[PDB]
């Protein structure tokens, strides 16, 4: 996260930290006991599918303390419609081995229904997005969760003040932006799969998940976030689904 | 669907009206409203008019930057086409209404022209607020009669020469704006 | 206008343009200077906007030079007050109020309903936890 703030230890209570062979891979929000979304490309160089841990509580890497709660990833599931190399469906559904035990420190956002995150969420201005990324682009990570304040955007506005760049990604509907194009705030690539948590009525709500965007806090460009609201339906389907043998499943989208 | 056009700001004593263009034809419009920093609030929903009352959501703070856009839905109901509307600023571009000339007494060798309280959009603990209730010293009243005099009240005393019937014209100012700096003039009085 | 008997005297805005409708020239020939004749000709003749009672639901009008503004009861909005608030509580309208999830029944009034872990207040828009650690608050502030 560029330009942020540390996060209070238990006030991002359900961001997750993905480890793969015991070494940082990304961001992830837990939306249940059991299970934690997180983004498709996050998982495009794995190989060792069995030694994927999610751990909860966490805030100081350099640090234990008897609030962390690690976890056996069980399932990884994508899209089957996602591209790995590519950021058109980067979202993943992850099943924890075991369930976490809430507590003041672990506790899941909400998964909002469709039609609410899109009607009333979306008009939201600012949401928070965190993670133990990249303090400058290219720079060191984060030792404490980091987390920030970002403004959204439409697309049509998101567009108009981007700078122009050959070879760009076309932001989808399965997509929004979000931050400043001034340079100064932004999620980075360490962030990755991390919450973007809207704050409604007294109660936080999962709508983006930190994806791409050119550099982090680069002049003229804004984060960019999947749009959860487009995968409500096909995240609650899958959490009702009976585990598989295998770790990773593509599953069809819609 | 079609984006609107032409969005523009119709506002005067903050009645605040955004005004667009085109007429319909198998679409209708949602507007919305914010301030730079704040969430956007949806007025006019599914309208066919080409036109939205404004005045609730900007009187709330009229020095208030705000900014609008039209949503452009197909009828019989994924981001929709629209347009963003001009910045707008009421206490900085709200037009001052058409004052009138309340009363004019000869007090003395003098006479006492009294401007009516101009009342705005804006109400306070139950009633609307006047133009010098939300402008305070911003405002003054400008007198042209028959030759110019100026007041931060809303009421101008003048020196008459005896028994000579002038008339009177008066007009609303905010010095400060560099634009839309006055009302159009009142009706003419005379004595 | 005209009436002989009534022309002998000298000219009189009262007369003329107060108590009865007068013609431009008529008003010229009374101030006699052009600018002084077009700022009492510009109002007179501009006819008063409120005439047709353009504010509806109780407004007030306020006329303007070719134009009004119409004053509004609280309930009310639209260049003619002609907007209903009442008649506006839609999901696409702040939620329709409510606190979490609002559902639309056209013809009958929208309800609210909540995220699980949480239950519908009596009041029929809050939502209030029905679990320990209900999703989306932060335990260590609140
Ligand atoms: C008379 O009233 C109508 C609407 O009621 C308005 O459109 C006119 O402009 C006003 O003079
Ligand atoms: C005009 O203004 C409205 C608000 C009400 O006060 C009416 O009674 C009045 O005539
Ligand atoms: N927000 C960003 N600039 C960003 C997010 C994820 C990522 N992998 C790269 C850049
Ligand atoms: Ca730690
Ligand atoms: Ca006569
Ligand atoms: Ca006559
Ligand atoms: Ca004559
Ligand atoms: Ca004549
Ligand atoms: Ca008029
Ligand atoms: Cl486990
Ligand atoms: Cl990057
Ligand atoms: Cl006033
Ligand atoms: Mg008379
Ligand atoms: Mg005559
Ligand atoms: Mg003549
Ligand atoms: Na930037
Ligand atoms: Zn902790
Ligand atoms: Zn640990």
């Amino acid at each position: 996260i560029v330009g942020g703030k540390v996060c209070p230890k238990g006030e991002c209570p359900w961001q997750v930290l993905l480890l793969v062979n015991g070494a940082q891979l990304c961001g992830g929000t837990l939306i249940n006991t059991i299970w934690v979304v997180s983004a498709a490309h996050c998982f495009d160089k794995i190989k060792n599918w069995r030694n994927l841990i999610a751990v909860l509580g966490e805030h100081d890497l350099s640090e234990h303390d008897g609030d962390e709660q690690s976890r056996r990833v069980a399932q990884v599931i994508i899209p089957s419609t996602y591209v790995p190399g590519t950021t058109n469906h980067d979202i993943a559904l992850l099943r924890l081995h075991q369930p976490v035990v809430l507590t003041d420190h672990v506790v899941p956002l909400c998964l909002p229904e469709r039609t609410f995150s899109e009607r009333t969420l979306a008009f939201v201005r600012f949401s928070l997005v965190s993670g133990w990324g990249q303090l400058l682009d290219r720079g060191a990570t984060a030792l404490e969760l980091m987390v920030l304040n970002v403004p959204r955007l439409m697309t049509q506005d998101c567009l108009q003040q981007s700078r122009k760049v050959g070879d760009s990604p076309n932001i989808t509907e399965y997509m929004f932006c979000a931050g400043y194009s001034d340079g100064s705030k932004d999620s980075c690539k360490g962030d990755s799969g991390g919450p973007h948590a809207t704050h409604y009525r007294g109660t936080w709500y999962l709508t983006g998940i930190v994806s791409w965007g050119q550099g982090c806090a680069t002049v003229g460009h804004f984060g960019v976030y999947t749009r959860v609201s487009q995968y409500i339906e096909w995240l609650q389907k899958l959490m009702r689904s009976e585990p598989r043998p295998g770790v990773l499943l593509r599953a069809p989208f819609p | 669907t079609v984006a609107a056009y032409n969005l523009t700001w119709k506002s005067t004593n903050f009645k605040t009206i955004l005004e667009w263009e085109p007429k319909p034809v198998n679409q209708v419009y949602t507007v919305q409203i914010s301030t730079k920093s704040g969430d956007w609030k949806s007025k006019c929903f599914y309208t066919t008019d080409t036109e939205c009352d404004l005045t609730d959501e900007i009187v709330k703070d009229v020095k208030q930057t705000y900014l609008a856009r039209v949503f452009s839905y197909p009828a019989g109901n994924g981001e929709p086409l629209y347009e963003n509307s001009p910045e707008f600023t009421p206490y900085l571009e709200t037009n001052l209404g058409q004052p009138t000339i309340q009363s004019f007494e000869q007090v003395g060798t003098k006479v006492n022209v009294t401007v009516e309280d101009e009342r705005t959009l804006v109400r306070r603990n139950n009633t609307f607020l006047s133009l010098r209730d939300v402008f305070g010293k911003d405002l003054i009243y400008t007198l042209y009669y028959w030759k110019t005099a100026k007041t931060n009240t809303n009421e101008f005393l003048i020196d008459v020469d005896k028994g000579e019937n002038y008339c009177f014209s008066v007009q609303a100012v905010i010095p400060s704006r560099t634009v839309n700096r006055k009302s159009t003039d009142s009706p003419v009085e005379c004595m | 206008a005209n009436a002989f008997l009534e022309e002998l005297r000298p000219g009189s805005l009262e007369r003329e343009c107060k108590e009865e409708q007068c013609s431009f020239e008529e008003a010229r020939e009374i101030f006699k200077d052009a600018e002084r004749t077009k700022l009492f000709w510009i109002s007179y003749s501009d006819g008063d906007q409120c005439a047709s009672s353009p504010c509806q639901n109780g407004g007030s009008c306020k006329d303007q030079l070719q134009s009004y503004i119409c004053f509004c009861l609280p309930a009310f909005e639209g260049r003619n007050c002609e907007t209903h608030k009442d008649d506006q509580l839609i999901c696409v309208n702040e939620n329709g109020g409510c606190e979490q999830y609002c559902s639309d029944h056209t013809g009958t009034k929208r309800s609210c309903r909540c995220h699980e872990g949480y239950s519908l207040l009596a009041d029929g828009v809050s939502c209030t936890p029905t679990v320990e650690y209900p999703c989306g608050k932060i335990p260590i502030l609140e």
